[PDB]
RNA sequence: AGCGAG
């Protein structure tokens, strides 16, 4: 069970070998303490009977080194097992983001009544489902229980027995009086468990609509009927969830099952959730046996049109080539040439093979479900490998046509042995680069506890939230559940002198959200990390809503830890693509190093004046006001200039800090020119512009919150009179 | 890499005799 | 082998939790299985397996005079619990007039055959109308779809429909190991039962036992003195 | 890091660390003022409810 | 720990060293394989660790120049006629020339047939170049592959990454008790082998005189004879036995260079690193979740996989101060209960069983001033076990070597028959690793049709991302061979078989077959093969064309709604046995500088609760458990003793002190003139 | 092939290609 | 109510327990408290009686002090202040 | 309704392996009384098998005898495969001797009152001219796997070499279900279940044993 | 010095 684990009994004789020595001197099984630790250096047979009782109600910290965030290390009962390995809930890997291939991990006793208690609370397994980074949970099926979840509720149109309207031959014959009908009708060779048919459920509640319509607005569901048009399978899903749960009747994609146990989390108990993911894990594991997904030379088919396009591509490299042999460009421009034509090949092959497979095939139905792996694996096991990086960073533009599944000749295996080889030493290197910026993030933002309940303050940033469309709509920015959820509102939310929408002071959630998209407000204040007014640490409003627990933060929290660890986590991931663009360059924005290339930016407002200097570029602003003259001369011509609605046309009345040229900003200027609120805001959207290239979800309140503990200093100029520099 | 049943056993002992 | 103690756990009249410890090593699931289903399909026992409505020669959309149509009519005879004596079949007669509910128990049960729940709503008879139907209840044993009729010139109104002849509605097991350390992983088989009204899951599970120590009994009669 | 340039700092300047800070107290072995080491959840003091009383 | 793991440490290039680079000024320009590499260096064997490029080893056909240059071999083609000189060129000269690919095709007569071939250049660069311009061609494919590597069958499949940690994982497989030739292989297993050394090779043809297991003494051609002296159960470097087992009987005629005995993994010449293992690839009620491997039981009841550990416990007695040192049964106070395994020397009788606790060296060390002696007897440490192989003992009166003030010294070994146990590490040829999550009893296994139970049960999450299929097509293969084919010649032969050699068209089932390196078993040939395999005993193919059978529920009876991917893997016990990795510590040694406890599994030791532990404790909030994790389990001197009190007595446990390295730090920085006071008033 | 060794088994092969050189 | 049973380590339910108190952590000290006050009391019942009380539900087959000070919480037997 | 109770009929395919026909069983039946049948055949049908042997050159399982061609363990690992039965329950001792050149096989054992070999004729170990080999077994009933008994567990001195013990005479159960399913719904399953016993003792047997077992573990959930 | 997990 989720809240448990293993422990070989060899070991946690050793272990609690300070306990059974009481619990069976006082039993009598010896008559002293020495006589007691002869039984236990014996392992005579007694004790074992006497162990198991007194590691009952008993946590222990199971940690796995590296203890990358706060999830690393978790609570669980001990439960005696024999071998000599650490059974552990599967469901938990995530957590620990272990791999049975050899892992190691260490068992931890906590002895003071404080200490267990601090066990058996705060850390416990069950007690911890979300992510702390941003609320994504990691206690949810995946991987294997995916892949059974989504055999279970997905729908095949042509099973055994479906649902037809038939008539005079025979009624419909796809109704069943109750799940037991269905249940024992699948037993037999009559129904699929992934076939349409009209089910009576009768201990599930319906969907909101037939809910809402049949029942009006208060009927229950414990005890009543309905019809249902599903698949027996999904009626087995829903049974599982809690008896509260509105029944879905959908395909159970990994993304879907995350929506699920988010809505679990945020409205129900804790035990609750802990107990559905439990029972989702045995669904899961029962049923992705019988789905039958296994791999075999016969299920990687190769795409039928290969050789055809793969010769028309290579004629056009040929063209390319003899265009390069009469000199018409110069071997780069040969090079780019051949990177770009075969990449159009990649992209056809990869087209016609998604093309070809059917849904049935077990590599689709893998990577379709969610479990794991990317298309682009597929491509290569049955597709082409496309380029290969030439070890400086290059594309080597050969490139390799030969599929993993048709066997890579000799050539073309040396030419993938380079990008191999980088990738695992990049990988080696970007760790360690990762771990000392996680410790950095640790030392700078430790002294961030919540230690107030409330600022009272009246500041704030604002936040997007769906600006409106050109055309006029409510489209929703892409970027909210990092930046828009889990905060306390610094206003009162009026449309048009209308009615105040949502209250000053309350936990922002997604019911909200839709309120404010549905009412037509996009602009929003919010209370924020960076405008608390708290004289030590962050007060609990102004932090807003905890993700591990949902709840708002209390007063202890060392909140600044959780954000430290919460950016560094994702780092080993974020892989380099002149301006650093990958981790290097989180590390350059935190620690405030001046960019590479320092693309200047506006100091006033009116009109500009370009010209395209000898190797340089000359721009002149004119000042709105009597200000100087503007002028920069000495800028690369490699480099463009900032684009926008033009690429900054010559007397565009760029603000007083309108990056001119497109490059990277010092936040030092942009703070000197714009202010602290800018340069924040600025600072923050950059660190999560790079974390988000790779598809990682981190609130920003983290970000902020190392933000707000980077300008926290001032310079001063003026010494006063009380010993000042 | 370079080096409590006696310890407690003398506490134990000095009891006994009490 | 540590006697297989079995002990109960009711949670409804009708609806038990059987658990079976300790048993050897492995057996736990030969015994869970074997238990399950046998007591699925092992207890025979009757249920409606045709219907005739008057009026209903190629229209089934609806039957006039009463809200409920065809299909509310069958699936709820599906949950028609009857129990029989008489091993033939055996045709049943339902009328009523006038609003209100018709409900399971207005049918007259002759010798042999009952109802366990005369109290269940069956449709709504409304506007002064009339409601005559026919039924056909056999025994029998599992689940058995409806049967296709052979002969369409013989049955001109019948109207036959799956029937739930197993007296036991839904039984799930599962496996635990109960004092792994001394007894070195013995099992403890889980057994929940839920069966209609007709008998207690005590009943099913003593009937299941007796037909299943005759099964291999059956294999015993081959060496009595055997080890 | 750089011990050696903060040291001599400390020592030069004539610095008081004031022991408020979770790394601090974890390397002196006293409760970090974070979670259950603050003084509001450190300070609880439980005593059994008067009916408690009674009902021993 | 093998043959390989031996003859892989030769042969191998350490790029750092006295006189050259280090990890910290490695950079990833010279750790990557620079196109020059081809046939100087294996791409693809590296150690995954800080080491990444800068070990590698040797290729198979690599020659080293007296100036100490890599040279490789290559075939001189004089337009359009591939000749047979196989001359060396080293780097310089292989960039001076134009090379082509290996397997081209040659028309029989050493000219091309397609137009332009794949060809590298000068700095790497693969390109295509009219046939007539070529001046040289490789030897055979598998150039470019160390020993270990080039063992992988079907490694034109799998992705750089697997084939690297397979090649690497091939060094490690632990010799069990049988040794069975792989089912599929390559060409490498034989000369790989009779290059370790294990196997005695005959020196002179001959014939055989006297087999016997400790010895073999063959009748020379011309009336004499030699003598070959076998090494029976002798210990390896790392733990292992190394058996040698003849296979030759007294009536036959050895010729020169012939393989007279197995070796620790060999099997009649043959390296027979694992087992043939009957593998299907369905996820199986989770216990093979995210890389688990399930066994059968029948690999413990059968002993199929199977280590023999051999260990060796040595204790000296010296002269000191107060007197000398002598082992004997006169030990200290003790019960008669424990000298029963002791002999008069004192020391434990051959064959006699040991567990931890027991004594195997009596010995008393001069007590001196506060019996004459105190207690001081080698006790084997805790969790080994096993039988007394040998014992061998040196003595001053024997006038032997010893260290100077050593009276005696005895050498004890243990040899544990260490079975498969779960939790313990398995893996194929294809880096597909995994830990033994459950072993399973032989019944509640799938089976075939036939009853047929299932050895082994692999995840299928992770044969597609891990792009290493070559595993699948092994086990396809694998199973066309044990079950034995025949291509039936009805109509001359099929076309997918015309490149197929003669004697591949049949084969009697367990004929074991080779696919070597980057030329074997093409995707076609290997479907066709499947397609017609013999039946095992009835009038029954159990594998479809597919590859994939159906495969009987064995924990339910019903079957697997759908087929299953079975077939016949070769995989191999790695060197990662759990005894030796389990670890517990309640009250042990500690350090004296800082009264932290030790660290290790040689002695007691903890588990380091190091810095990214502590900031999850802070996170957590979790206050209490971080400090008695910091300061009474570890550190305070006074707290360790009064804690372990109040538990045995069962009171509570008192409140932390102050951590003893607390005190140091205040000393030590002290003791560098910095006056660190402390004060709270 | 024929392997060269007097005593190895007759594993067969599948290489569809001479090698010049023997390791 | 539309949970399952509790069994071993998760009984009390931890949702329930946190409505006794404001946050978690005042629910850790407490407990502790409790637990410690528990211990106390047991160890030295043996000489006269001593300011200590409880444990006030009756405990189960040796368990664990904090699971009875748990127990206590949960039933709403217990009062707590805060520093 | 059906009630034509169950037969079980039988086709001796040989003295080892044989087949049972039992019919007519309910749908969707047979699969499962198969593999409970099967499983415990598999399991628990007791037999005998050597638990411990001696030799009087020995002291451990690592070593060579003087001679022979096998090693010590490859003898134990040869006499794994022996098959025996024993009529008595008692640790019954067998004595094997030869001398001089030749093979050793198990039909040079010579077993005392009731127990007997009935595989004569596999090899144990090849004897030279200097060649001798006396080796004393000791056989037991029991069921199942047990691993080997320790010396020290027992009271057993340094000569005994425990070695594992595998009672089970049954080698390979497989089984077949044939379902009718015919259109008027009078169906049944005729199960085939397929049993191959190592000659320890002929599959009538093991499936009674195995009836019998499960008769009484069934019984006492019928109570 | 070599190796395992990330
Ligand atoms: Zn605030």
């Amino acid at each position: 069970k989720l809240h448990q684990c293993g422990l070989p009994k060899l070991m946690a004789l050793e272990l609690f070998k300070p306990f059974v020595m009481k619990r069976l001197v006082d039993l009598n099984h010896a008559q002293n303490i020495k006589s007691a630790k002869r039984m236990v250096e014996r392992q005579r047979p007694q004790v074992w009977d006497v162990l198991e009782e007194v590691i009952a109600e008993h946590p222990v910290l199971l940690n796995r080194a590296p203890t990358l965030h706060r999830l690393g290390i978790q609570a669980f009962e001990p439960m005696l097992v024999e071998g000599k390995a650490i059974q552990l809930h599967p469901l938990v890997c995530e957590a620990f983001n272990a791999d049975f291939d050899g892992d190691q991990m260490a068992v931890h006793l906590p002895l003071s009544a404080e200490a267990q208690a601090e066990a058996r609370i705060l850390m416990l397994s069950s007690n911890n489902i979300l992510s702390p980074a941003s609320g994504r949970p990691l206690a949810m099926p995946r991987l294997d229980m995916v892949t059974g979840l989504y055999y279970l509720t997905t729908e095949v149109p042509g099973d055994t027995g479906e649902y037809q309207p038939a008539s005079g031959d025979h009624p419909e014959t796809g109704v069943y009086s109750s799940p037991a009908e269905a249940i024992m009708a699948a037993d037999r060779g009559v129904l699929s468990v992934r076939a349409k048919i009209k089910v009576r459920l009768t201990q599930l509640r319906p969907p909101v609509e037939i809910e809402a319509e049949l029942f009006g607005h208060s009927g229950w569901q414990p005890g009543d009927a309905w019809m249902a048009e599903t698949t027996l399978g999904r009626v087995m899903f829903n049974e599982l969830l809690p008896l509260g749960y509105p029944f879905v009747n959908k395909q159970m994609h990994k993304k879907v099952q995350a929506a699920i146990i988010n809505d679990l989390a945020e409205r129900y108990p804790m035990i609750v959730v802990a107990q559905t993911v439990d029972k989702l894990k045995d669904a899961g594991f029962y049923w992705a046996t019988r789905s039958g997904v296994t791999v075999s030379m016969a299920d990687v088919l190769v795409p039928p049109r290969k050789k055809e396009i793969l010769d028309h591509y290579e004629e056009r490299a040929d063209k390319v080539e003899k265009q390069f042999q009469r000199g018409a460009l110069n071997h780069d421009e040969r090079n780019e040439a051949l990177v770009e034509i075969w990449k159009e090949a990649t992209d056809e092959v990869g087209q016609a093979l998604r093309e070809h497979y059917p849904d049935d095939n077990p590599i689709i139905t893998i990577v379709d479900s969610g479990a794991t792996g990317n298309f682009t694996q597929t491509r290569t096991l049955a597709g082409m490998k496309g380029l290969v990086t030439n070890p400086k960073g290059e594309f080597i533009p050969r490139p390799v046509k030969s599929s993993f599944r048709e066997g890579l000749t000799v050539l073309e295996y040396f030419i993938n042995t380079h990008g191999a080889r980088k990738g695992l030493a990049d990988t080696a290197l970007r760790t360690a680069d990762s771990g000392y910026l996680t410790r950095r993030l640790v030392d700078v933002s430790q002294d961030v506890i919540v230690r107030e309940h409330d600022c009272q303050t009246e500041r704030g940033i604002v936040v997007e939230l769906a600006e409106r469309a050109p055309d006029g709509t409510l489209i929703r920015d892409p970027y909210i559940e990092t930046s828009a959820y889990a905060r306390t509102l610094g206003t009162d939310a009026v449309d048009e002198a209308g009615n105040v929408i949502v209250e000053r002071g309350q936990d922002l959630g997604d019911p909200e959200i839709d309120a404010l998209l549905a009412a037509g407000i996009t602009q929003v204040k919010v209370r924020s990390v960076l405008t608390c007014a708290t004289s030590t640490g962050v007060c609990a409003t102004c932090y807003g809503r905890s993700m591990a627990t949902g709840k708002l933060v209390d007063i202890g929290e060392a909140v600044g830890i959780v954000a430290a660890q919460s950016i560094g986590e994702p780092g080993t991931q974020l892989t380099m693509r002149d301006i650093t663009g990958g981790l290097p360059r989180v590390q350059e924005l935190f620690e405030a190093r001046v960019p590479r290339g320092k693309a200047p930016i506006a100091d006033v407002t009116g009109r500009v004046r370009l010209e395209d200097g000898e190797r340089f570029y000359k721009i002149t602003i004119v000042p709105d006001d009597g200000g100087e003259e503007v002028v920069y001369d000495k800028i690369s011509k490699r480099q463009r200039l900032r684009v926008f609605k033009r690429v900054l046309s010559d007397g565009d009345h760029v603000e007083v800090g309108q990056q001119l040229m497109e490059g990277s900003a010092d936040p030092h200027e942009v703070l000197r020119v714009q202010g602290p609120r800018e340069v924040q805001i600025h600072l923050v959207r950059e660190v999560q512009e790079v974390y988000r290239a790779q598809g990682v979800s981190i609130h920003d309140k983290h970000i902020e919150v190392i933000v707000r503990q980077m300008l926290r200093r001032v310079t001063i100029i003026d010494s006063g009179s009380t010993e000042f520099l | 890499f370079i080096e409590a049943v006696d310890a407690v056993s003398f506490t134990l002992l000095q009891d006994q005799l009490q | 082998s540590q006697r297989p103690t079995l002990s109960e756990d009711v949670l409804t009249d009708n609806r038990s939790q059987f658990v079976i410890e300790p048993l050897e090593p492995g057996f736990g699931y030969t015994l869970g299985n074997s238990l399950r289903r046998t007591l699925l399909s092992s207890i025979p026992g009757a249920a409606v397996t045709s219907i005739r409505i008057d009026g209903v020669l190629h229209e089934f959309t609806t039957v006039p005079g009463v809200k409920e149509d065809v299909t509310e009519i069958i699936l709820n005879l599906k949950s028609l619990v009857v129990s029989s004596e008489e091993d033939e079949p055996v045709t049943m007669y339902l009328r009523k007039q006038g609003p209100g509910e018709v409900t399971a128990g207005d049918i007259v049960p002759p010798a042999g055959v009952t109802v366990h729940n005369p109290g269940m709503h069956i449709a709504t008879l409304n506007d002064k109308g009339k409601l005559e139907v026919e039924l056909v209840v056999e025994r029998g044993r599992g689940y058995v779809p409806a049967v296709q009729n052979r002969a369409s010139g013989a049955e001109i109104g019948r109207i036959p429909v799956d029937s739930i002849y197993s007296p036991v509605l839904k039984v799930t097991y599962k496996v635990d190991a109960t004092r792994v350390e001394q007894r070195t992983d013995f099992d403890k088989l889980i057994l929940d039962v839920e069966t209609k009204n007709s008998i207690s899951p005590r009943d099913a599970l003593a009937s299941a036992g007796k037909t299943l120590v005759e099964l291999f009994g059956l294999a015993r009669e081959l060496n009595v003195e055997a080890e | 890091q750089e011990t050696t340039r903060v040291l001599t700092d400390a020592a030069i300047n004539c610095r008081s660390d004031k022991l408020n800070g979770l790394k601090e107290n974890v390397i002196i072995g006293k409760l970090i003022p974070a979670g259950t080491g603050i003084n509001r959840y450190r300070n609880i003091a439980v005593q059994p409810t008067e009916e408690a009383r009674a009902a021993a | 720990n093998n043959p390989l793991s031996g003859l892989t440490h030769k042969r191998r290039l350490s790029a750092l060293g006295p006189g050259g680079l280090s990890r910290e000024r490695a950079g990833l320009e010279v750790r990557d394989v620079h196109p020059s590499h081809y046939g100087r260096m294996c791409p693809i064997e590296t150690p995954e660790g800080p080491n990444i490029g800068l070990i590698g080893s040797l290729s198979v056909y690599a020659r080293v120049n007296p100036f100490g240059f890599i040279e490789t071999p290559y075939r001189k083609v004089v337009d359009g006629v591939v000749s047979d000189e196989i001359v060396y060129l080293t780097a310089d000269e292989e960039d001076r020339h134009v090379v082509a690919q290996a397997n081209s095709p040659i028309d029989a007569d050493g000219r091309f047939v397609e137009p332009r071939v794949l060809v590298r250049r000068k700095a790497g660069e693969v390109e295509y170049v009219p046939s007539s311009e070529v001046d040289y061609m490789d030897v055979s494919p598998r150039q470019m592959v160390s020993v270990a590597t080039a063992m992988i069958p079907f490694l034109e499949h799998d992705d750089a990454n697997r084939a690297l940690m397979g090649a690497n994982m091939q060094r490690q497989a632990v010799p069990l008790v049988r040794s069975e030739a792989p089912l599929v292989g390559t060409g490498m297993e034989l000369r790989a082998a009779i290059d370790a050394g294990d196997v005695v090779v005959a020196e002179e043809s001959g014939v055989i005189e006297e087999v016997s297991a400790d010895y073999i003494t063959v009748m020379h051609d011309n009336g004499t004879r030699r003598t070959y002296r076998m090494r029976k159960f002798a210990r390896s470097n790392h733990g292992t036995c190394a058996n040698q087992c003849p296979i030759v009987d007294a009536g036959d005629r050895v010729e020169a260079g012939q393989v007279i005995a197995d070796g620790p993994c060999t099997d009649d010449g043959e390296m027979a690193l694992g087992k043939n293992l009957l593998v299907a690839i369905m996820p199986w009620e989770g216990h093979n979740y995210e890389d688990a491997i399930i066994l059968s039981n029948r690999l413990v009841e059968e002993d199929v996989l199977t280590s023999i550990h051999i260990e060796e416990h040595e204790i000296d007695a010296r002269d000191t101060k107060l007197g000398a040192e002598e082992i004997t049964r006169d030990i200290p106070n003790i019960s008669d209960e424990v000298l029963a395994d002791l002999d008069e020397r004192g020391i434990v009788r051959i064959g006699a069983e040991v567990r931890d606790g027991d004594i195997l060296v009596g010995k008393v060390t001069p007590k001196g001033e506060t019996r004459e002696v105190r207690d001081t007897s080698l006790k084997v440490p805790h969790g080994e076990s096993g039988k007394v192989i040998g014992i061998r003992v040196f003595s001053r009166e024997d006038e032997d070597e010893l260290p100077a003030g050593v009276n005696e010294l005895v050498r004890v070994y243990v040899a544990q028959k260490r079975k498969i146990s779960d939790g313990d590490k398995l893996a194929g040829r294809h880096g597909n690793k995994g830990v033994i999550g459950k072993i399973l009893p032989v019944e509640d296994m799938p089976f075939l049709a036939d009853g047929t139970p299932v050895d082994i049960i692999l995840n299928t999450h992770g044969v597609p991302r891990r792009m290493n299929i070559g595993q699948i097509l092994e086990t396809h293969l694998g199973w066309c061979a044990h079950s034995g084919w025949k291509v039936d010649a009805a109509k001359g032969v099929p076309d997918w078989a015309a490149r197929l050699p003669d004697e591949l068209l049949e084969a009697q089932p367990n004929a074991i077959v080779s696919t070597p390196v980057f030329d074997g078993a093409q995707e076609a040939e290997l479907q066709g093969l499947l397609s017609c395999t013999l039946p095992n005993r009835d009038g029954d193919v159990l594998v479809d064309a597919d590859g994939k059978a159906m495969l009987f529920d064995g924990r339910s009876g019903e079957p697997f709604p759908y087929p299953v991917t079975v077939g016949y893997m070769y995989i191999m016990k790695l060197h990662h046995l759990v005894d030796d990795k389990i670890h517990a510590r309640s009250t042990g040694p500690y350090s004296m500088i800082t009264q932290q406890p030790l660290g290790g599994k040689a002695q007691f030791g903890g588990q380091r609760f190091g810095e990214m532990e502590c900031w999850a404790m802070q996170a957590y909030g979790a206050a209490y458990t971080l400090q008695e994790l910091l300061t009474i389990k570890s550190d305070d001197t006074v707290g360790r003793v009064k804690v372990y009190e109040a538990i045995v007595k069962g009171e509570n446990i008192p409140e932390p002190g102050i951590p003893e390295s607390f005190k140091v730090l205040l000393k030590e920085l002290q003791s560098l003139c910095l006056n660190v006071e402390v004060l709270s008033s | 092939s024929n392997n060269s060794v007097p005593g190895a088994p007759n594993r067969v092969s599948f290489a569809k290609l001479r090698e010049p050189l023997e390791v | 109510g539309g949970y399952d049973t509790p069994l071993g380590i998760t009984n009390p339910p931890i949702d329930e327990l946190l409505d006794r108190v404001s946050s978690k952590y005042a629910l850790v000290i407490y407990a502790a408290k409790r637990a410690r006050q528990i211990n106390d009391y047991y160890n030295q019942l043996g000489e006269g009686i001593l300011e200590y009380v409880g444990p006030l539900v009756e405990p189960g087959l040796q368990e664990k002090p904090l699971s009875i000070a748990l127990r206590e919480i949960h039933a709403d037997l217990l009062e707590h202040t805060e520093g």
